[PDB]
């Protein structure tokens, strides 16, 4: 499989279904690459998959793509540990990959059904920018016949907050748009903050759009619960010590304008994943359980 | 009088004022004139420091009370009751949450007042306060004394309410007349306090009193604290006849009232 057709398949699966996220598209492209590789050794298989992951992360500078890459490499490593013969291992891999794709396709609805019960009637929800998982949880909460008012931040560098407001008014949910600088002004009117995450780091913190850290610190200062809804495949084994420790491949190209920031686990109340409702300390355990 | 019961801060300030006024009486002054002037000075002190001060504090607090807000009060305070009554009379519409504590249960007094004024009211004990603070918008607390460092000396449990209100992002307002301002400082409730009668802690639960004959147990002790101290960091605003000030401005008032 050529590099050009790899990028073409990635872009085609991203464009065909805008609802589906970037990490799922990357994992699908990697599984499609593994589908037709015409190889005979698992060593070259691993090397080719790693190179495909590097070029895919070259296409998109998101943390979720790299998360999916490491998760997929671990999946191949475990499958190889199960079976030594290349043909049996490869067929086991393709069936397991199909099951994995099926399970990660429906994570959003599980997170919605597990998180919509934390919204109360007459609550005031603050969210940062556009995130399909937050849209899904709010849709499920509305389907639960609950009435609430949503606040959203315009998300200045690309106005995805306005897109969130439009996609929320589509279902006639009362929503409001505030500036990036008005977040500290709005915290006291909101009851809880719900955000997504492009990547969940080892210690339980998150990587997200540049304005997430401000909301986390403001909510902590005003004693408001901070909920993060994120998928399992966004679990990177990263340990940022500060904002400078975040890898530069995720900050830029996605005066000086970073596109992401890191939020410490002490500023997060609970994480809503397809694994369930977890404390941040659980996430690390998961990773420790994954890599032996 | 101190032997009958330890003197309060207001009584201490009144004693200071009366001693200063008696010392200021000249020797050449006639005895009848001196006595009449002393009585008139006491009457004027009562008037200015209580009645006009309460009216000014009510007018000041009217601007901080809006329609549809929930105000939390603790125990019994004449200033708080007057503030709420005049706020309701002038046309503000709101509801009040009354918090009470054992064994005095003075909050019931305030409750009755509110019921006789037409103000909607709720009643609960202090341990349940954290349950009701989510729906509370402002906390209005009376003060027995304001200390030179900004701390609020009040009925035991007031600092509890201030801490729990800060935990719920609820502003805490203290109303106090400037004649209750004290030059002394106090960091905790142990160094200076009052011990009430321990037998008041006995309560009839079911058909037996568990604390009956509690002195028969050598290692058993009963503690009945009267006062506690609220640090200035737990108070958002002080309402006085001078106006709305921060706690850090309490010494400033003490500077301008003295001279």
């Amino acid at each position: 499989m050529d590099d050009k057709e790899l990028i073409e398949y990635f872009k085609s699966q991203m464009k065909e279904d805008p609802d589906m996220a970037s990490a799922v598209a990357a994992i699908r492209t990697l599984l499609e690459f593994l589908k037709r590789d015409k190889g005979e050794t698992i060593q070259g298989l691993r090397a080719n998959l790693t190179s495909a992951i590097e070029t895919l992360c070259g296409v998109d500078s998101s943390v979720a793509v790299s998360s999916g890459g490491e998760l997929f490499l671990r999946f191949i490593s475990l499958a190889s540990l199960e079976y030594s013969d290349y043909s049996k291992c490869k067929k086991i891999m393709i069936e397991r990959g199909e099951l994995f794709l099926r399970r990660i396709s429906l994570s959003r609805n599980k997170i919605a059904d597990l998180c919509h019960t934390f919204i109360k009637d007459g609550a005031t929800i603050l969210t940062h920018a556009y995130s399909r998982v937050v849209l899904r949880v709010l849709e499920a909460a509305v389907a639960a016949k609950k009435r609430f008012s949503v606040y959203v931040t315009e998300s200045q560098p690309d106005l995805s907050g306005k897109k969130m407001a439009k996609a929320l008014c589509h279902l006639n949910v009362p929503v409001t748009v505030v500036l990036d600088a008005a977040v500290g002004y709005i915290m006291e009117k909101a009851d809880l903050v719900i955000v997504g995450a492009e990547g969940v780091v080892e210690n339980g913190g998150i990587i997200n759009k540049i304005g997430t850290n401000q909301m986390a610190v403001c909510a902590k200062a005003q004693n408001k619960p901070f909920y993060v809804v994120a998928e399992s495949f966004k679990f990177v084994r990263l340990f940022p010590l500060n904002q400078q420790d975040v890898p530069d491949k995720f900050k830029y190209k996605a005066e000086e304008h970073p596109w992401v920031d890191y939020t410490a686990p002490s500023l997060i109340t609970l994480l809503f994943t397809d694994l369930g409702v977890l404390t941040p300390s659980a996430v690390s355990d998961e990773l420790i359980k994954l890599y032996l | 009088l101190t032997q009958c019961r330890p003197l309060s801060a207001s009584m201490h300030n009144a004693i200071k004022f009366l001693n200063k006024e008696i010392t200021s009486v000249g020797s050449s002054k006639r005895e009848e004139e001196a006595k009449s002037e002393l009585r008139a000075a006491i009457d004027r002190y009562v008037q200015e420091k209580i009645v006009l001060a309460a009216q000014a504090i009510s007018r000041f607090a009217y601007q901080k009370i809006s329609n549809g807000d929930v105000i939390l009060v603790y125990g019994c305070s004449s200033l708080v009751s007057r503030i709420l009554q005049e706020a309701w009379t002038e046309g503000r519409r709101f509801r009040v949450v009354v918090v009470d504590s054992r064994p005095w249960l003075e909050g019931r007094h305030t409750l009755r007042s509110l019921v006789h004024a037409g103000v909607p009211a709720s009643y609960l004990l202090i341990p349940a306060a954290s349950y009701v603070l989510p729906e509370v918008s402002k906390v209005l607390l009376g003060a027995h004394a304001l200390l030179a460092n900004g701390s609020v000396m009040s009925r035991v449990g007031t600092a509890q309410l201030a801490l729990v209100a800060r935990a719920h992002n609820v502003p805490v307002l203290v109303c106090c007349e400037t004649y209750k301002f004290c030059e002394r400082v106090q960091t905790d409730a142990f160094v200076s306090n009052e011990l009430d009668d321990p037998d008041d802690l006995q309560c009839k639960r079911g058909e037996h009193v568990a604390l009956a004959n509690w002195q028969n147990h050598a290692s058993l002790r009963l503690l009945n604290l009267v006062y506690d101290v609220t640090p200035p960091e737990l108070v958002d605003l002080v309402i006085t006849e001078l106006g709305m000030i921060p706690c850090s401005s309490v010494p400033v008032v003490l500077r301008v009232k003295s001279s």
